[PDB]
RNA sequence: GUCGACGUACUUCAUAGGAUCA
RNA sequence: UUUUUUUUU
């Protein structure tokens, strides 16, 4: 049945920006999803989005632009130590500047850029480039 | 016959080196996760420039937007661009004309048609990605 | 063959010809042979009686089948060439051998050859056409030129001397007895039609006049593949596997690198080194043969056929748009190209109606 | 009024010439039997060829150069020889096939 | 016992396709 | 590897 929540959203915002969509319904929504979506939209890959609530999990309705080429989930929450982020960064990127490693840390959820200044680190959740 | 040109040496290539990039070295990098700055430096050992023609840019902009990531890497601001003096022909011609008027860049390449017509031209080296990495053929200043 | 006697007296409408009072009665074969044919010159059918434009077919002093290709051919004012070669070829040889008359001498008299060669080059602008525009050019440069001077005009080129001036009487003749039939003679464009002379002839037009000449020599088609040639007439069903050949008498005796691949001609006759003789050509390949091969029983069809791109449309119970096969062979034949025909059913039957093309046919899909 | 009966009617000889394709359609579905597809394939593109611009070829020449998928390190063609499989003629068949065409699209 | 079923080891058969030229 | 004697609107 339905496990990963994230992966389920990532995958219909992946396949209805393939094929040219403009906006997308994704059904649940939970924190983690508004918060990788808030890291996705700050680096310009999402337009807007918004949340609209029935009394149940909730759906989220993104407005997509075009820029995003690909995204994704890192299905087991592997623990990432510090010097993993990079062997990580370069498993899954095609090129070791662009696109970010999107990861779990115990001071939020943030790129890797992000985690390299404040020094932290810990789970990993999934990528866009 | 130039005045550089050992018997099979070629002594006028030297650090920091002049590569010419193909159409397919670009697809096999973003296949195969490698990088082109770095991995140039990670096989020839030596700081590279990265050259593509006006030929070969105008092929991946004729591609189209499903190869666009590709794209995005050959539009890099430290990758330089060769402009050239053709109508506007087919990218290997392009090269290859290259190679035979100046017999100082090295062609990285993966087309195994491509790489016998530079074999034929004694002393240009021809990198290509293979497996993991950056493998380059004949060029005597390796290790 | 006696075609155009029993064609004149049928159009006298004389219904039992074979109790004709003959002076010596003639084979059944030529008879046989001129109902039969002049069934497939759109002139007689089944129903003993003779065509409305095989009365007016009668009406001409030509053969039956010179009669029709002028006949049908009065449209878009293609006529003086049609009449040029309705008369070029009513009189036999119409260019001297050149060979059977006389560096050394023989080379000279190959160099009369190799001249008046370049002659019928430089007269033929369409080279996939025939050794018919030969002729046709050929009438419409000697009217061209003075003639009063025209004689050495007519021997720089080294050709006949006399059956031209009966060209020029012929001429006058048809037109005379086009004028006779039809008033035809005040209208403006019509002097094109009503020059006595030949001017110079139009540039697509001549494609039409294919397609009309197609309509004359009925049941006589070969293909191209040194020449390799069957006969591709399977009317007749026993005439294939044949090495058949251009007339060497005819100037198309191997034309280097001539195109085309469907070879209509006018007769044929046998001889040495068992080389066979088609003597007057016309070349064509796909629309316009069943556009005038559904003029009779020449040519029949099949099944629709289908795949991707080629899947035929309802557009009612009774009414489709299909590409089918056209056959052409009735009892050992072959098969054209296909073509986007939409039909109906008339008590019945599928009955072929209209020749829709491609694109049209690819409009007509995107509306069901 | 009467001109309902001629309706139903039509919409009946719809009806039955819909049936009529849809039955034809599933038993050839059905039937996936690789000569019998391959004598179709075969007369449909000599069929497509007699019935039914650069520019278009050097984008499909520039994809095949880029992609480069129409040569022996391919899965399917690099299992088939890796493992002495291809000696049997009818697989070397389906190989050269493959090679041929993407040495159409090379072309120039 | 020129025995069978295996288990190891090895051998061998299936490779040409297009284009131009004669 | 041309092989047209002859004829009537
Ligand atoms: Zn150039």
């Amino acid at each position: 049945t339905r496990s990963s929540v994230l992966a389920d959203a990532l995958n219909a915002i992946n396949n209805a920006e393939k094929t040219g969509k403009r906006q997308v319904l994704i059904r649940p929504s939970s924190k983690v999803i508004i918060k990788f979506l808030q890291v996705m939209q700050k680096h310009g890959y999402i337009g807007e989005f918004e949340y609209i609530d029935d009394h149940r999990s909730g759906k989220i309705v993104v407005q997509l632009n075009g820029r995003l080429n690909k995204c994704g989930v890192i299905s087991p929450r592997f623990n990432v130590k510090i010097g993993d982020i990079e062997k990580w960064t370069a498993n899954l990127l095609p090129a070791r500047q662009f696109g970010y490693v999107i990861l779990t840390t115990s001071a939020g959820i943030m790129d890797h850029e992000e985690a390299r200044r404040k020094h932290v680190s810990g789970k990993i959740l999934g990528f866009v480039y | 016959v130039s005045s550089a040109l050992f018997f099979q040496y070629n002594q006028a290539i030297k650090p920091p080196y002049q590569v010419l990039i193909d159409t397919n070295f670009i697809n096999f990098s973003i296949q195969k996760k490698v990088d082109i700055v770095r991995g140039m430096m990670d096989c020839l050992l030596a700081k590279c420039n990265p050259l593509i023609t006006d030929c070969v840019m105008a092929e991946l902009e004729k591609l189209g937007p499903k190869y666009r990531i590709a794209l995005k890497l050959a539009r890099d601001p430290r990758i330089k661009r060769l402009s050239c003096s053709h109508k506007g022909t087919y990218a290997d011609d392009c090269l290859v004309h290259r190679v035979l008027q100046h017999k100082c860049y090295i062609v990285a390449t993966n087309d195994a048609g491509l790489k016998q017509r530079i074999r034929k031209i004694p002393g240009i080296p021809l990198m290509s990605v293979g497996g993991h990495a950056y493998v380059i053929e004949k060029l005597p200043d390796v290790f | 063959p006696v075609e155009s006697i029993v064609l004149q007296m049928k159009s006298m409408a004389i219904h039992n010809i074979i109790n004709f009072p003959f002076p010596t009665p003639p084979d059944r074969v030529a008879l046989s042979k001129a109902i039969q044919l002049l069934q497939y010159l759109g002139a007689l059918d089944n129903k003993e009686m003779i065509t409305e434009d095989g009365k007016k077919m009668s009406l001409f002093p030509l053969s039956p089948r010179f009669s029709k290709m002028l006949l049908v051919s009065d449209e878009k004012a293609c006529l003086p060439y049609i009449v040029a070669i309705v008369s070029a070829l009513s009189v036999g040889d119409p260019f001297i051998n050149e060979f059977e008359l006389g560096g050394m001498d023989p080379e000279l008299k190959k160099e009369l050859r190799s001249k008046f060669y370049k002659s019928r080059s430089q007269f033929s602008k369409l080279d996939k056409f025939s050794d018919v525009f030969r002729l046709l050019s050929v009438v419409s440069a000697m009217d061209y030129v003075p003639k009063e001077q025209k004689e050495i005009f007519m021997k720089k080129n080294f050709l006949r001397g006399k059956l031209m001036e009966e060209i020029v009487k012929l001429r006058k003749q048809l037109m005379y007895i086009i004028k006779s039939n039809t008033s035809k003679e005040n209208i403006a464009v019509v002097i094109r039609n009503e020059d006595l002379k030949s001017d110079i002839p139009s540039v697509i037009q001549i494609k039409l006049l294919k397609q009309m000449i197609c309509a004359g020599f009925v049941d006589h088609v070969a293909v191209r593949a040194i020449p390799y040639i069957p006969v591709l007439a399977t009317r007749t069903p026993n005439i294939e596997d044949c090495f058949v050949y251009i007339h060497p008498t005819s100037i198309l005796n191997n034309l280097g690198e001539m195109p085309p691949k469907y070879m209509l001609y006018y007769s044929l006759h046998l001889g040495g080194n068992n080389k066979t003789r088609m003597n007057t050509l016309c070349d064509i390949a796909s629309t316009p043969l069943a556009n005038i091969a559904r003029k009779g029983l020449l040519l029949t069809y099949s099944k629709p056929l289908t795949g991707q791109g080629l899947k035929t449309v309802n557009l009612s119970p009774t009414e489709r748009y299909c590409y089918v096969v056209p056959r052409f062979g009735s009892k050992i034949g072959w098969d054209l190209n296909p073509i986007a025909v939409h039909q109906k059913k008339q008590k019945g039957q599928w009955t072929v109606i209209k020749f829709i093309t491609r694109k049209g046919f690819q409009t007509i899909t995107g509306e069901e | 009024p009467e001109e309902m009966r001629k309706r139903t009617t039509e919409m009946r000889l719809m009806r039955e010439l819909m049936f009529r394709e849809e039955r034809k359609a599933r038993r050839l579905k059905k039937i996936k039997s690789k000569t019998y597809r391959k004598i179709k394939k075969k007369e449909l593109m000599k069929n497509r060829e007699l019935a039914a611009d650069n520019e278009d070829h050097d984008i499909a020449r520039a994809k095949e150069r880029m992609t480069l998928k129409h040569k022996t390190n391919s899965k399917w063609a690099k299992d088939m020889i890796k493992h002495g499989m291809t000696n049997d003629a009818e697989t070397r068949e389906e190989m050269e096939e493959m090679l041929r065409q993407g040495e159409r699209l090379k072309a120039k």
